[PDB]
């Protein structure tokens, strides 16, 4: 998910 | 240990208002008219550009980044195009009988029937904007909302003994947000009852934008298999969790 | 002016409880491995029975008579399917796990999936019920919150001062139920907030299930009564 | 003419 990988996201 | 159940009303306040999105702008040329096609278009990339700044707004939240990350897609899953709409409620207070999807792009309901049904669900926001100016809607009182939005609406959604200390820790920064608003009403000089009156005032609007987003999530699904306009890959993955 | 506005919260309560509609059964022939079709049918001919005596409680709504015919009709057309959830989810609370839309109709989940696409807004009611048994969601409450539901869910898509004028009516009531079971202030003003936005769910399950409910209308798995069709259709 | 209209006014 895009929204899961920008939520990690660092 | 969560910093957000050690916050004071003031300091809850205070994270929430430097916690805010940028306000976005479209890509709107008034030299010529949009087609249902374009116009559209306008609104899907902004709210694409947007749903960026939401993620990075959402962490900043206090007590999200305690939840674990595919609790954190859920709520945002759930609640991305409701925190839209409050946004964009929440611009367009001083625009009567206009909504500001970006500082250029302001329209009235006429040119909202471009878009075939996006009608109905323009009258709603412009209703509840009319009812936020109604009733002086603050900005303190704003950010509290939007955060509730982003807790609430995927909390009863969720199995283990585990699960519920999270989700309790999610009532507990809930029931936090609450006292910061009873906080903000006293401040302002009214009665307790007063106080619970605005109080239920501002959570029944919730519900109102609870529908606004389940009619507009549909009308995007309408025009997803429509193939009319270009929808980003991170919006169809927003629109599919709820398909 | 309305008669409404001029009650105690004591009279608010009791004349809320006095206005509840009746627990009705559900057709009895218990051959309870159900077909698609035959669950539908009993919930909608529930449905039905029940929309008839939950416009006559509508009627009984301190300050419901008030308003015109026109706003009446509005009200209850976008509220209806949330006033028939919540007071499914209001009667399953001693029933965990399980859904009672009629005391010889009481499903589980595992019965939800009898139906196509059904079984997501089981899980929902289910755990809409869970939230209101770990609550200790009172009958005083609920009645208050069902009116709730009647006066806000259609307000805003519209006189509407004097639906506003009752709501804080409620809201008062609410708290002066919850201050006679001794909470405090902060106690007060939280819970009054959980119950709320509990509201904000039911519209999400009303609006998942006014879907549903259309997807039966086209697939003619079951006619549908006239009313229902007529309260299916205010929704396009 | 709507059914609603009707049972409202009985
Ligand atoms: C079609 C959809 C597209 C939806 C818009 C998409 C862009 C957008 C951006 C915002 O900052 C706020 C709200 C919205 C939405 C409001 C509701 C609309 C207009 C629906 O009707
Ligand atoms: C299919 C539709 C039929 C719907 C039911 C019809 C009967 C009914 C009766 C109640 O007292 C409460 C709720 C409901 C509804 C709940 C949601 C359902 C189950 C949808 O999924």
């Amino acid at each position: 998910k895009i929204l899961h990988r920008l939520l990690q996201d660092s | 240990n969560s910093l957000a159940l050690s916050l004071t009303a003031d300091q809850m306040v205070s994270a929430l208002l430097d916690a805010e999105p940028p306000i976005l702008y479209s890509e709107y040329d008034p030299t010529r008219p949009f087609s249902e096609a374009s116009m559209m278009g306008l609104l899907t990339n902004l709210a694409d550009r947007e749903l960026v700044h939401m993620i990075n707004w959402a962490k900043r939240v206090p007590g999200f980044v305690d939840l674990t990350l595919h609790d954190q897609v859920h709520l945002l899953e759930c609640a991305w195009l409701e925190i839209l709409m409050i946004g964009l409620v929440w611009r367009s207070m001083e625009h009567p009988g206009k909504l500001l999807f970006a500082p250029n792009l302001l329209l009235d309901r006429n040119q909202g029937k471009c878009v075939e049904g996006m009608v109905e669900i323009f009258d709603m926001l412009l209703a509840t904007s009319s009812r936020f100016r109604m009733m002086n809607l603050q900005g303190e009182e704003f950010v509290c909302l939007k955060s509730i939005i982003l807790l609430n609406s995927g909390v009863y959604t969720f199995s283990t003994l585990k699960s519920l200390e999270e989700k309790d820790h999610i009532h507990r920064v809930l029931d936090k947000i609450t006292d910061t608003l009873i906080h903000l009403m006293a401040k302002a000089g009214l009665t307790l009852q007063q106080q619970h009156q605005r109080l239920a005032q501002l959570l029944l609007i919730l519900s109102h934008i609870r529908h606004m987003s389940n009619k507009g999530m549909e009308h995007l699904y309408s025009m997803k298999c429509k193939n009319v306009v270009p929808l980003s890959d991170l919006l169809l993955e927003m629109l599919d969790a709820h398909r």
